[PDB]
């Protein structure tokens, strides 16, 4: 179950090990452009929160 | 070059070269005109003495 648009839900992400290829390798993803950064490089960095 | 992808770095690096680049030229010239002007001074107490 997905919240609705006007009261979307929000996770917090935080003391973990992220990898995105199992992100990026889903196959019905349609719409997925990135603005600060390039989708393929973002398994070698550092985010904050 | 850790956040962008290499055809799209080459834009932003170039308008970051061409920045300091021109920084430093303006550098040279402004001590173009003063060492002209300590030469024009160094040329009277030439005469002076």
């Amino acid at each position: 179950r997905f919240a609705s648009v006007y009261a979307w839900n929000r996770k917090r992400i935080s003391n973990c090990v992220a990898d995105y290829s199992v992100l990026y390798n889903l196959a019905p993803f349609f719409t997925f452009k990135c603005y600060g950064v390039s989708p393929t490089k973002l398994n070698d960095l550092c985010f904050t929160n | 070059f850790s956040r962008l992808d290499k055809v799209e770095a080459e834009v932003q690096i170039d308008r970051l070269i061409t920045g300091r680049l021109q920084s430093l030229q303006t550098y040279v010239t402004q001590q173009l005109i003063r060492a002209a002007e300590i030469r024009a001074s160094a040329n009277l107490a030439a005469t002076k003495m």
